[PDB]
């Protein structure tokens, strides 16, 4: 069937022999690492790609008097002086369709898995607007992370923005990778960019998402140390503008920046090859708007919109744990509320490591449902005040009893967020746990066998009474009725783990 | 690409080159932004000197420059 | 409008325009760049001559998004400021930084527009009276008296409570207020200000059956906009507000979240400008640029704007110049401490270092003055022995040394609250506490009435008979 | 363009044009392009070592042989007094276009594989006018035997835009299967 | 007919040459200066085509000396980028930046040669096999195991260690290595480029006779040569490995000493090539010229490089931009510290702040990650308890507190092991111990039998019974 399909290609030859279009063409002066002046090229837009001799896109950022500043997005080894290069007439235009669910893509969107091209009629911009006032609606749901301390006392909703920071092997890109790998029964679609991450760590990501599972609703945005900075730069909004075109067709979507510093580092690149004023530390001016204007198109749209979701859950890192820094402090402002990850408390065992006493989520009850905030409404509130009573009374030599049962039950509570790695907890099992805890069941056993009681209950109450995980799904309140049946559980778990 | 050189004061020396003559008189805005001025002309203000615009905004004379007054 | 200029340089937001040799546009002037939307319809997008630099050509800042304007487009000289609709056609109204209304309604009533660019009003213009009002916040009613008709401040890093705190101003000011509150959102989250607008509609406040019936103006300068937005946003809100106290003649609330935000885009425009950086980046035009702003500001005898305006500290850092800029503008001064925060006492006001001007016997009356300054001596004595304790332990200390620990760990408490709109962060309903509740509860405390009860009782409690009742409560559950 | 060669040259040029001597000035600047193309006459003129005085002297004797307007000889005395002289032949170069956007005589290069007739100047020339709006058309000629069998012709302030079929065919037919 | 040019501006490295109207030089390009020295013609004068700065010239930095070099030198294009002697001929050879045999024998084979400017392997062509590696070092099989196929880095200081654990490393490994090692010293001294040869010599590796076996191949920039030569070396060294990886299917080791020195001669570079300067004083494509260099070095599915890199930290600061962005790209890192190092605990490897991504039970085995936490977490406590005995001392701590601060004590004087290396200047025996003795060792000192036996006992000591019999030699003397 050789010949038919190029007759075929030859009937559409000749109705494709030449189109008239005055295609704005300029001569190139100067070429060096990844930034070409050109000359000519006046009735160019901003940001409109043009293509070189090479086949080689830039993108015309700084339209100078003279010359049009223009970054390569590759490499500028093969553009010759003098050569021509040509303006496309588009502004950055991805191909978005729903074949990238499970494909690894370049920031380009193109295939880097080698599994063929994506099959994408619709193309979306990489840079839009964000949603406006009333294009939009308050954070209601929430997002299950699995993860007992964020799951109860800083969420996260469908919709919000939320910031892991933290330092170097802190457990940040597990803890993105476990809130990913949870959604396998929520139903929503999940993006990681990695943006100037070693190849081998996105290979192993994406091994360990294909053979757990996750690869049927994700897609992996990711370029390595060695790509050029504007894709380093261009990968979190191609991201977004994927991850949106399921959030405007009625989809809730969740997509991770691992990490943002290595874009922002991108950038300050490029634009100090471009010869633009350093700011404060060779960080350019904008990027406060570079980073707002990104996280800004994450949001709960309305039920106009189809009431859409996108919960961005960014990645950034801070060095020797100094938050002071300027791309810390830009990213805490911008986001709603961070989880702060600290070395500290991972050598001192507090897996995974939040720092709660400097986390925050700014939605509240709002990102859980009615029965964890009846277990839970006043529990971050309560540990950081026992965090000071418990701080504070190291130095006292002896306390009076009241204080005392008060340090013992927030030990317990501190020995109850433990939670190991590749583990999710259901809202059954998060909702049974915060109250075995708070109730002051744990007063008693020790710090140690603590975690092993959590565990032999939980599978109690699986094996034995389906109707307390019957009434947390399908009614989702924390009643008179399931607290009667759990109290029931937990008063025969105690009995038996004390006769065994 | 320089200051004081606007394209009209090159066209008002190419009429006027003859020979270099006082032109203190007189005095021409350049550039003015954020609260300053650039001034052609002046040759003889000193420093410190009110320099009076027109439309009456009072200013002073601070760095004479080549051929310019900031 | 005549004279047609040409697109020649743009950098982002920062762009060049030629015009013809002797029709150039003024300084602060409006310029409408006539654009291009992708499906070839114009897309205008507004600027404004900041710079007149030489050879016909000025550079103007973009209130728009740049891109896909290209060179040498067409561009009008507008002949005036950016003028804003004023009046009553505001109230109800969300607005962007020229004014336009994005609420998806009606459009405003032109008839009556104020350019935003004017002068502040001059020294005989002054009211200089002195009155502080009752806010329903323990520790801001008694250490930081705020002064009715004047200027109010919020200072702290992110996600420390101010914006909550003035969520919870707002809820306690603004319907008692018989006059029109007005806020103008600089820098500030999307979805805040959709949050704020949807509990202004549920509250009643805007009153959307019936527009112009609302007490509330809204201008949102949010952070996805280019520096102009962020700019300008401020001084668009401050226009409207300062018509509403110049003809409508009644007291306004001008709340501004976040001001540090119109400091940071001059400080992103300036160096693109022209302009040498100043110290840590800052433009060098920022003691002027707070001026414009602060100054224009004020109260006078026609009307009188209260504003409590909310400024963001970059890592807690009162260092910083603009933090530094507003505090001499600021006449009543609140900051918070990340250690508050943290600790779990919310609100996080760190009492030692907030200051008012209005803390002075004659006019907040000897007793709540000889409190206030016993309430600052306790937590100073506190935190002067706080290290040396930290080291040494705290049985070495004396009878009044323990005795003032332990005081001041409870006052510490006391001064925590309830807010009104906290609810989802910490689970307690909200509770007003009057100025009255608030002295007598701090009198009893500093005297040593309370001195047998938990200091846990002293947390999260409105009233003072709240506290009793809760030690109540924590002494029958020790019982069981 | 902010250039101070740009700035110089419409400076000359606006200066010709209130007097009306346009194309006079034109004459001496394609005379003084050729001057200045020899490399002893523009490295005496621009090197600093040489004094001001008998730069001038040379000036006037070239002023008195060759025949200049009177302004560009005073213009030239002014670009060695403000130093300058390192742009002169910049300068001499932008005249051409600052001129040409006087005039609205807009230059349009057309390049196919041999010469064409003056009929298909003028198809062009009008082509050009038409979908420029310039008061004049003047065409440059220059072969380009790469071309396989086409017209393409360049326009603008700059020769940026530009339509052209001849290898393009090629290029998009191939790409379209190549895709 | 090679394009031919002159050459305009001489600052330093940086060299300005104009080509003829028409042909350029494309970026990378190997350009060679005629150059005219006292007798003849030094030829050597080689460079790269950096920048195109217009009007038909470019930019290039000098892989050699450039004084000497006056206005108007005629410069060849060699057309293809710098291009180094890869194969089976570079075995048991040193080299240089540029591939030419500093080793003093006969020539090299220029059959199959590779160029230094090749793009990362692709993403279908890496592996994701995770694979444990021990050392004999303890800290490094405990507390931050290498990985097999991974970057690994020696984070430290200045005269803390980093050499001597290097050395330690390669006598461990490179010697029973089956594969063949490439080592590359990236500005580092010339007397320890010369002690490595001889030992390779003497040890047998690089055989006197028969040079065509010898594993291992030397490519050496020093720390006097220009910085031109100091940013290539490094890809001279690694063109030759990945040749070996691709097409010999081999696993292959690179040794780099170290890349901090890449780092700072590529900002020497772009200071003089104009560059606006970075954070305070490092280049603007910092990051970029980083990974160009990291992410070529990870192995694939034919071979695997386990390259170990050494890393000088400026000023002792970890905050410095050239370590904050190569702790991203390596694997496994080892944080030296010179506290550690003047207090005697040799090697000086800080515990807590060396983090390997291999420290995992799917990797490792429950009881070695067991044992590591634990250990973790009690170093952990003594560093926080660190503040307090400073000014108090341990009298004033709790049963709890000073049992922890003693079994920390006991903890990281065991971590410490004479190293054959280091054998001149400790006079003491380097014991080789590995993950089956060292576990054992670490269970044991963490559950208390061994609580009896003093401090300095488990100091200098290889196992936990050269510990014990230690103890007994220190009871023996009354
Ligand atoms: N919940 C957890 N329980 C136990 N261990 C964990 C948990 N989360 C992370 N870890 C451990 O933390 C180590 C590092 O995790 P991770 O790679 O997420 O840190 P990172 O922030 O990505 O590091 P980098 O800064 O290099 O990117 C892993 O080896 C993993 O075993
Ligand atoms: N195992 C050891 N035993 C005793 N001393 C050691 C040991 N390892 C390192 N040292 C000390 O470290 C010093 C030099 O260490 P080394 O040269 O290995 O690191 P370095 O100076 O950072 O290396 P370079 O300067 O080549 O980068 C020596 O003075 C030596 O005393
Ligand atoms: C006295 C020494 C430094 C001579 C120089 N040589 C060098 O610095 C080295 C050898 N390099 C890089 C050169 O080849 C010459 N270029 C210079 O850097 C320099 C640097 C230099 C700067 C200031 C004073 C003297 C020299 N050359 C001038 C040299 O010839
Ligand atoms: N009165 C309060 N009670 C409890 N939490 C509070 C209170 N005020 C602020 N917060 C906490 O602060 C977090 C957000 O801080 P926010 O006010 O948004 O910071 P900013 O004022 O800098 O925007 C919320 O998640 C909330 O938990």
């Amino acid at each position: 069937r050789a010949d038919e399909i190029s007759k075929i290609i030859r009937e559409r030859i000749e109705g494709y022999n030449r189109e008239v279009k005055v295609v704005n063409t300029g001569t190139v002066l100067q070429v060096g690492d990844g930034i070409a002046r050109i000359h000519g090229l006046d009735e160019v837009m901003a940001g409109e790609l043009v293509e070189f001799e090479e086949g080689t896109i830039g993108i015309a950022l700084n339209l100078e008097s003279n010359n049009v500043g223009v970054v390569l997005m590759g490499d500028g080894l093969m553009i010759q002086e003098g050569s021509s290069v040509k303006a496309t007439g588009r502004i950055a235009q991805i191909p978005v369709s729903e074949a990238y669910l499970g494909r690894v893509i370049n920031a380009l969107a193109k295939p880097i898995d080698g599994r063929g091209e994506i099959t994408a009629s619709e193309s979306r911009l990489i840079e839009s607007p964000a949603p406006g006032i009333m294009s939009r609606r308050s954070v209601y749901e929430p997002l299950q992370t699995g993860l007992i301390a964020i799951d109860a006392m800083i969420p996260v909703g469908r919709g919000q923005r939320e910031l892991i920071i933290g330092d170097r092997q802190t457990g940040k890109t597990a803890v993105a990778t476990d809130t990913i790998l949870n959604q396998q029964g929520q139903n929503v679609i999940c993006v990681y960019v990695a943006i100037g991450q070693k190849a081998s760590s996105v290979a192993q990501v994406v091994t360990n998402f294909q053979e757990r599972g996750a690869m049927e609703y994700t897609i992996v945005v990711a370029e390595t140390a060695d790509s050029p900075a504007t894709l380093q730069y261009l990968a979190p909004y191609t991201g977004a503008a994927l991850a949106e075109y399921f959030m405007y067709r009625e989809r809730h979507t969740l997509i991770i920046y691992d990490d943002l510093s290595k874009q922002a580092q991108a950038y300050r690149q490029m634009s100090l090859l471009l010869r633009r004023p350093p700011g404060r530390e060779a960080y350019p001016g904008d990027v406060f708007y570079l980073h707002s204007r990104l996280l800004e198109r994450a949001a709960k749209l309305s039920s106009l919109l189809g009431e859409g979701s996108m919960t961005a859950l960014p990645i950034v890192e801070t060095q020797a744990g100094d938050v002071s820094a300027y791309i810390p402090t830009n990213v805490i402002s911008i986001t709603d509320g961070q989880i702060f990850l600290s070395a500290d408390l991972f050598n001192a065992g507090i897996r995974p490591a939040i720092n709660v006493g400097i986390s925050v989520s700014r939605v509240g009850s709002a990102a859980q449902i009615k029965a964890m905030k009846k277990v839970a409404g006043k529990l971050k509130l309560e540990l950081a005040q026992f965090a000071e009573l418990e701080a504070f009374a190291q130095f006292a030599s002896d306390l009076d009893k009241a204080t005392q049962n008060q340090l013992a039950r927030g030990q317990r509570l501190r020995e109850l967020l433990k939670q190991p790695q590749s583990a999710p907890l259901t809202v059954e099992e998060q909702v049974m746990t915060i109250y075995t805890g708070t109730n002051g069941y744990l007063d008693s056993l020790e710090l140690d066998q603590v975690r092993k009681y959590l565990v032999e209950l939980r599978t109690y109450v699986k094996t034995n009474k389906p109707e307390f995980q019957e009434i947390i799904s399908s009614t989702k309140t924390f009643t008179e009725e399931a607290e009667a049946l759990l109290k029931e559980a937990i008063q025969e778990q105690m009995e038996r783990f004390l006769l065994q | 690409i320089r200051a004081d050189e606007i394209s009209k004061i090159i066209r008002e020396r190419i009429e006027g080159y003859n020979r270099e003559v006082k032109v203190v008189n007189t005095g021409t805005v350049l550039q003015v932004g954020d609260g300053i001025a650039r001034i052609h002309g002046l040759d003889e203000v000193m420093a410190g000197e009110l320099v009076e615009f027109e439309e009456g905004t009072i200013g002073i004379a601070l760095n004479l420059e080549s051929n310019n007054v900031g | 409008k005549k004279n047609l200029g040409r697109i020649a340089q743009i950098i982002g937001p920062v762009l060049d325009v030629a015009f013809p040799p002797g029709k150039m546009p003024n300084i602060y002037n409006a310029l409408i760049v006539k654009g291009r939307d992708t499906a070839g319809q114009p897309m205008n997008v507004t600027c404004e001559v900041q710079q007149l630099l030489g050879n016909n050509r000025v550079r103007a800042v973009a209130m728009s998004a740049t891109d896909g304007l290209t060179r040498g487009m067409e561009v009008i000289d507008t002949g005036a400021p950016l003028s804003v609709p004023v009046g009553g056609a505001t109230l109800g109204r969300i607005f962007n930084v020229l004014g336009e209304p994005v609420d998806n309604l009606g459009p405003v009533d032109t008839r009556t527009t104020s350019p935003i660019h004017r002068s502040a009003p001059a020294f005989t213009q002054l009211d200089t009276k002195l009155s502080i009002f009752e806010t329903g916040i323990k520790v801001v009613d008694l250490l930081a008296p705020y002064r009715r008709g004047g200027k109010i401040g919020l200072f702290g890093g992110a996600g420390v409570g101010k914006t909550v705190l003035i969520m919870e101003l707002i809820n306690n000011i603004a319907k008692a207020h018989g006059g029109v509150s007005v806020f103008g959102g600089v820098g500030e989250r999307t979805r805040e200000g959709n949050d704020l607008y949807m509990e202004m509609k549920e509250s009643g406040v805007i009153n959307e059956q019936n527009i112009a019936e609302s007490k509330v103006a809204l201008v949102y300068g949010q952070m996805n906009e280019p520096p102009g937005a962020r700019m300008r946003v401020g001084l668009t809100a401050l226009t409207m507000a300062e018509y509403f106290r110049d003809v409508n003649e009644q007291d306004v609330l001008l709340f501004i979240d976040n001001i540090f935000r119109f400091v940071q885009a001059g400080s992103e425009v300036s160096a693109l400008l022209g302009r040498m950086p100043s110290a840590v980046g800052y433009q060098p035009t920022l003691s002027t640029e707070m001026g414009s702003l602060q100054e224009r500001i004020t109260s006078t005898k026609e009307g009188s704007i209260t504003s409590i305006q909310a400024v963001y500290v970059p890592a807690d850092d009162l260092t910083d110049p603009a933090p530094a800029t507003t505090f001499a503008h600021l006449d009543a001064t609140t900051v918070l401490s990340r250690g508050l925060a943290a600790k779990g006492i919310y609100p996080a006001v760190d009492p030692l270092d907030s200051t008012s001007t209005m803390l002075q016997p004659r006019i907040v009356g000897e007793e709540h003055y000889e409190i206030a300054q016993r309430v600052k001596e306790t937590l100073q004595r506190y935190k002067e022995l706080q290290d040396i304790i930290a080291i040494l332990g705290l049985d070495e200390l004396s009878e009044e040394d323990r005795l003032t620990v332990a005081r001041a760990r409870k006052i510490e408490r006391f001064l925590s609250q309830p807010f009104f709109v906290a609810e989802v962060f910490t689970g307690s309903p909200g509770k007003y506490v009057g100025l009255a509740e608030t002295i007598r509860g701090f009198q009893l405390i500093l005297s040593g009435e309370l001195d047998s009860l938990p200091e846990q009782a002293f947390y999260l409690v409105g009233n003072i008979d709240e506290a009793t009742a809760k030690a109540m409560n924590l002494e029958m559950e020790s019982k069981l | 363009v902010d250039s101070t060669a740009s700035r110089y040259a419409s400076a000359l040029a606006d200066v010709a044009d209130v007097t009306g001597t346009l194309e006079a000035t034109n004459s001496d600047v394609e005379k003084l392009i050729r001057i200045f193309s020899e490399e002893p006459v523009y490295y005496f003129f621009a090197n600093p070592v040489i004094s001001i005085d008998n730069k001038r002297s040379v000036l006037d004797e070239i002023i008195t042989t060759s025949g200049l307007q009177p302004h560009t000889a005073n213009f030239i005395n002014i670009l060695i007094d403000s130093e300058r002289i390192n742009l002169v032949k910049e300068i001499l170069n932008e005249f051409e276009d600052v001129f040409n956007k006087i005039t609205g005589t807009e230059v349009a290069v057309v390049t196919s594989v041999v010469k064409l007739e003056n009929d298909h100047l003028a198809q062009i020339a009008k082509g050009v006018q038409k979908i420029t709006g310039a008061k004049n058309v003047r065409i440059k000629t220059v072969i380009d035997p790469s071309l396989v069998a086409g017209f393409t012709i360049r326009y603008g302030n700059e020769g940026s835009k530009l339509v052209d079929m001849s290898v393009k065919k090629q290029l998009e037919e191939i790409a379209a299967q190549l895709e």
